[PDB]
């Protein structure tokens, strides 16, 4: 199980 | 024209903490009916420069309809806060799901694809919106275990038949191959997104990976995809048109866009007016007892237990029809 991620904006 | 307030909904639990706010369960007083609020302090919208994205976000859920994506009910702001109620989805995220079962049978991706396909054909085609943060976190089950997308802030607007984008954006492990080449992109990123999405259901793994994003990054530039020996060879061809790295390669990555993935011999006997109509069995029932049952939703915040300025965003405020 992959931990879980976040999303980004540059 | 129906103005709403925080008055007008009981507050039943938390459902999740975001980065910038929080999700909690309600319950519409007028109606009985329940929604997911999401609860963001205008402060921290404008501190964290997440304006832009809270005003896409509003802008594509209130021009969107599609039984796959997450519905919009009303959006409203106080002097404190901006809130969106959205549709319920009570099954929790895929992310939930694939984390206790590590893989889905090759039949119950085709499902949550087929589903996926629909919606993102709708966005691309229809609204002419690229999603480009497709993931396990954003796909989330309803009651009946059909597909709800959430999480709109990182859309583009009006990309139509080969425009294209500059925005650096996504979630690191998903980002396609010419996003992070920083060159302009298609709608065809999105297509990137659905085979990592697939490849991480039938395979119980992502494609590429590595803890540090930069070598990460050189897998997904520089590495050939391999799949396990079990793989059926229609999810192998699948897999490897959505995950070709050259865009014009691509599955999808042509002027019929989500025409060509629904042609694809995975999805054969696959009626796409039918997935429209939810006609099709899911093949995994959240097994929720009651609308308040929140079983599919993590420890941390299910528990935590709160019962019951800055500026003014100029017409921020909606209320769907019926
Ligand atoms: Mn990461
Ligand atoms: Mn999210």
């Amino acid at each position: 199980g992959r931990p879980r991620t976040t999303x980004f904006a540059e | 024209k129906h103005r709403v307030t925080m008055n007008e909904f009981e507050y039943l639990k938390l459902l999740g903490k975001g980065t910038f706010g929080k999700v909690i369960l309600v319950k519409e007083k007028a109606t009985g009916r329940y929604y997911a609020m999401k609860i963001l302090k205008k402060e921290v919208i404008v501190a964290k420069d997440e304006v832009a994205h809270t005003l896409t976000e509003n802008r594509v859920l209130q021009n969107s309809r599609h039984p796959f994506l997450t519905a919009l009910k009303y959006s409203f702001q106080t002097h404190d806060r901006l809130c969106f109620v959205m549709e319920y989805a009570n099954g929790g995220e895929l992310f939930f799901h694939l984390s206790r079962e590590r893989v889905f049978s090759e039949d119950r991706a085709r499902f949550y694809g087929a589903e996926i396909v629909s919606a993102l054909d709708y966005l691309h085609s229809e609204k002419n919106v690229v999603y480009r943060d497709l993931k396990l976190e954003n796909l989330m089950l309803d009651k009946d275990g059909h597909i709800k997308i959430t999480d709109f802030g990182l859309c583009k607007e009006g990309i139509k038949d080969g425009a294209t984008m500059k925005t650096f954006c996504g979630t690191p492990e998903y980002l396609a191959p010419e996003v992070l080449e920083d060159n302009d992109y298609g709608r065809a990123v999105d297509w990137w997104g659905l085979g990592v999405v697939m490849y991480e259901m039938m395979c119980g793994r992502l494609p590429f990976y590595n803890q540090d994003h930069e070598k990460l990054f050189e897998l997904i530039l520089m590495e050939e995809i391999r799949f396990p020996r079990t793989l059926g060879p229609e999810a192998k061809s699948l897999l490897s048109g959505l995950l070709k790295k050259d865009p014009k390669q691509r599955l999808g990555g042509g002027s019929e866009d989500a025409k060509e993935i629904m042609q694809h011999r995975f999805f054969a006997g696959i009626v796409w007016q039918h997935v429209y109509e939810k006609k099709l069995s899911p093949p995994f029932k959240p097994q929720v007892t009651s609308e308040t049952d929140t079983r599919y939703f993590d420890e941390e915040f299910t528990a935590q237990m709160i019962t019951i300025r800055r500026p003014h965003f100029p017409q921020f405020s909606y209320s769907a029809s019926g």
